[PDB]
RNA sequence: UAAGGUGAUAUGAACCGUUAUAACCGGCGAUUUCCGAAUGGGGAAACCCAGUGUGUUUCGACACACUAUCAUUAACUGAAUCCAUAGGUUAAUGAGGCGAACCGGGGGAACUGAAACAUCUAAGUACCCCGAGGAAAAGAAAUCAACCGAGAUUCCCCCAGUAGCGGCGAGCGAACGGGGAGCAGCCCAGAGCCUGAAUCAGUGUGUGUGUUAGUGGAAGCGUCUGGAAAGGCGCGCGAUACAGGGUGACAGCCCCGUACACAAAAAUGCACAUGCUGUGAGCUCGAUGAGUAGGGCGGGACACGUGGUAUCCUGUCUGAAUAUGGGGGGACCAUCCUCCAAGGCUAAAUACUCCUGACUGACCGAUAGUGAACCAGUACCGUGAGGGAAAGGCGAAAAGAAC
RNA sequence: CGAAGGUGUGCUGUGAGGCAUGCUGGAGGUAUCAGAAGUGCGAAUGCUGACAUAAGUAACGAUAAAGCGGGUGAAAAGCCCGCUCGCCGGAAGACCAAGGGUUCCUGUCCAACGUUAAUCGGGGCAGGGUGAGUCGACCCCUAAGGCGAGGCCGAAAGGCGU
């Protein structure tokens, strides 16, 4: 599914509002990308389905910190 | 002339049988409704 | 019965069970040929088999 | 292959009729009601131990119980197994 | 718990046989009793070929409501009522009028 | 608990029992085919076919046990590729499926209303989906207030159809404050000192008490009519019992009850007391939740439709300060007041009824009341989802009509 | 020593109605003054049931066709036996499959069913009847297609697939 493995960001629903204020149901999808992260501690690359926001979270916290959250959640990588 | 009901037990069971109902979520809902109604026959069987 | 059968051993109860099952067979043959006047005997034999089997069960895993 | 407890429960009743009488007189065959789940091997062994006679061959069929209508509601008699137990030339019972 | 029992001498309180006495022959689960010489009927019994049995008008006791009979207190010659008490480790019946065990 | 019994149509047959293994009622056990989550594999449900391990005064074939998937944990094993990791096998433990309503969450209509219709309405309704509990959710202030003060959450009554929102149409519709039900507060973001010190859960025992069988339970007779008396008439009696039902017509005193008084071998609920395993109390010195708050863009939520619009959530792009600090007080600024976000837990008052027991009704009484008083979710119809009836009353007693 | 209800009659009220009483019925009814409403039917091509009408009318289902003798029986055009006559014969015969499910055979019965009578029946009731190593199924093998450990994908449900 279109779910960020880091933040949990998923498709949300809302409306397209026209100039005439006609509401039509829509979705806002997360900016998802499958990215290979180098994990020094495991001497292996880990491919995660992450939003650009989640990628910034990994830049701040570090991949080991983020992967530890995934283990605690039971979420495999 | 040729009428709409042309029998076949194999096609009867494959299309409406117990196992066919059990195979999908919506078919298990058919069985659940029929059980709540208190139906004697849930499906056509042997 | 039930108290009298409880005193018997596992080997003894297995013998009585075989005897009751032989009697059950002979009574069924007698009933089926229309030769059994005492219809009540079938229920007595059937419930004795039940008593023997119940006691064998409480002696095997207790 | 066998067990006495099983053999004692396998034979249910002699079946009486004109066909059963003629099968005995002409072919030395006894007609029985046997347990529904009884196999030809079980019926052979049970007749040999309990009736003390030698069995040549066992033939079996399943009889479908008749349905009777009682107004709007139906009744159904039980299906049962019939055995044609042929005994060897030397006849006893 | 039952106030009227098989073999008791009872007196009829209600019906065609009011005042008459008789022995309880059987007590039925319906709350009815058969009492000897009481509530007689003359049934037109149909013939049964399976006996080669002919038909016949048969006189028999018909069941009477148990509430329609009273325990007969022979000692007082009167209809009585039953009470219950424990004498020894056993429950007993007693006549309400004279407090005597049955 | 008992003098009667072997459920019904439903007799009859053969029997069981009467002072205590007849039956009947309740507690705990045993047995519990096959299908069904169905779980050894398969499958057109109730069937077809196996592997492995065991048994055979007969060690052929049958009987019996185990063998599904996934998750966590452990042991053995083990690639590309040296280590490693993946993978593989086995074992332990758990899950799965079903089912009323209430409950939290993910999605989410339209008819309709606007006397047309698109903003708006219907309505976060119907429905679909996920999950949970006896309740759920919420919850101990970055909350209000107004310079006086209040002190978590939930629910009820007001405030008030007010202030507002609104093609300022149709409609939508607060809060502040007041009266009430109920009330309870805690822990982590860490170390030391003293150590198992408050609490909570699992669970042995003990007592109280509740449930699942039960026990006792007052007092009326004569006469008349009548097929029959409970009715009329006469005279009695009980009542902490004249609730109600039955009995050949309407019974306080005939029967079952009712008021009142009692009872458990066994299992179980709730309390306290107490044993045990695990958890930690108190004190001192600290620490104080960052891709967060804030912002731009698009939406959504707030009674509040972008409006002069504060507050909340966030799909996208960004991005602080650090108690000499930060949030809020409905654009915004100053002053002042008030609170301390980015961690978590928590009972009550609140919502509901598939079911169990007791009781009640100016509710129905067979075209009514359930669709169904009755063998009804049946018969019947339809490929199917599904739809879905009609149908109660002899008599007090079958004495159901011998001949 | 006769309630409600039903069916008559008499009196009474402006009327909706009321009272009395004969007969039927067989156990319930309720003054008065208040109280509450599922409170009044001729219509809605109203709803359910019952019963008329047309009318003893149409029809009795292929125009292949019957006749007679004897029988059984309460009754015979129709059933049984017999002799003829006629019809089909690439079927209107025989055998499979599918589908049905006892309709099969024997005895017995005739209400209803059978477009008539019915002694007859695929109708009622009872009993009987289906016997496999080599006929079919199961079984081994695959087709289209289905399902599908892991997996890939998707708000959830799910979709696809090794
Ligand atoms: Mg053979
Ligand atoms: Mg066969
Ligand atoms: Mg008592
Ligand atoms: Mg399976
Ligand atoms: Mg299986
Ligand atoms: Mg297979
Ligand atoms: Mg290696
Ligand atoms: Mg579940
Ligand atoms: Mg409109
Ligand atoms: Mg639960
Ligand atoms: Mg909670
Ligand atoms: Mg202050
Ligand atoms: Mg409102
Ligand atoms: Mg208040
Ligand atoms: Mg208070
Ligand atoms: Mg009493
Ligand atoms: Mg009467
Ligand atoms: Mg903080
Ligand atoms: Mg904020
Ligand atoms: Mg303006
Ligand atoms: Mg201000
Ligand atoms: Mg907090
Ligand atoms: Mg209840
Ligand atoms: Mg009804
Ligand atoms: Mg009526
Ligand atoms: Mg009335
Ligand atoms: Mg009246
Ligand atoms: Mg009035
Ligand atoms: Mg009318
Ligand atoms: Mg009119
Ligand atoms: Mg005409
Ligand atoms: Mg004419
Ligand atoms: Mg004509
Ligand atoms: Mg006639
Ligand atoms: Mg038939
Ligand atoms: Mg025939
Ligand atoms: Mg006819
Ligand atoms: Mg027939
Ligand atoms: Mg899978
Ligand atoms: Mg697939």
């Amino acid at each position: 599914s279109r779910v960020c493995q880091v933040t949990g960001k998923r498709p949300v629903t809302g409306n397209n509002r026209s100039h005439a204020l006609n509401a039509t149901k829509r979705r806002f999808l997360p900016n998802l990308h499958s990215h290979r992260f180098w994990v020094e501690s495991e001497k292996r690359f880990v491919t995660l389905r992450v939003s650009a926001k989640g990628m910034r979270v990994i830049d701040k916290k570090g991949i080991d910190t983020v992967l530890a959250e995934l283990r605690a959640r039971g979420e495999k990588y | 002339m040729k009428r709409t009901f042309q029998p076949s037990v194999l096609k009867r069971n494959r299309s409406h049988g117990f196992r066919a109902r059990m195979a999908t979520k919506n078919g298990r809902q058919v069985l659940a409704r029929r059980r709540a109604k208190g139906r004697a026959r849930l499906t056509v069987s042997k | 019965k039930a108290k009298e059968l409880r005193e018997k051993s596992v080997e003894e109860l297995n013998t009585e069970l075989l005897n009751l099952l032989r009697e059950q067979f002979n009574l069924r043959m007698q009933a089926a040929s229309g030769q059994l006047q005492q219809s009540h005997l079938l229920k007595q034999v059937r419930r004795d088999v039940a008593r023997v089997k119940t006691l064998l069960n409480e002696k095997a895993g207790a | 292959m066998i067990r006495e407890e099983r053999l004692l429960k396998v034979l249910r009743a002699p079946h009486v009729s004109e066909k059963a009488s003629t099968a005995m007189e002409k072919s030395n065959t006894i007609v029985l009601k046997v347990a529904k789940d009884a196999t030809k091997a079980e019926i052979k062994a049970a007749v040999q131990k309990l009736f003390e006679v030698e069995v040549e061959v066992v033939n079996t069929l399943v009889v479908k119980g008749k349905v009777k209508r009682h107004g709007q509601r139906i009744g159904r008699r039980s299906d049962w197994k019939k055995a044609y137990v042929t005994l060897k030339e030397g006849q006893n019972l | 718990a039952a106030k009227i029992r098989r073999d008791d001498e009872v007196i009829v309180l209600t019906g065609k046989d009011k005042g008459k006495r008789g022995k309880v022959k059987n007590v039925l689960s319906s709350g009815k009793v058969i009492v000897e010489g009481i509530n007689l009927v003359k049934k037109h019994q149909k013939p049964v070929p399976a006996l080669n049995q002919p038909g016949g008008i048969v006189e028999k006791e018909a069941a009477i409501q148990v509430s329609n009979v009273a325990i007969f207190n022979a000692a007082t010659g009167k209809a009585d009522r039953v009470g219950f008490r424990f004498e020894d480790g056993k429950k007993v019946r007693f006549f309400k009028s004279n407090s005597e065990t049955i």
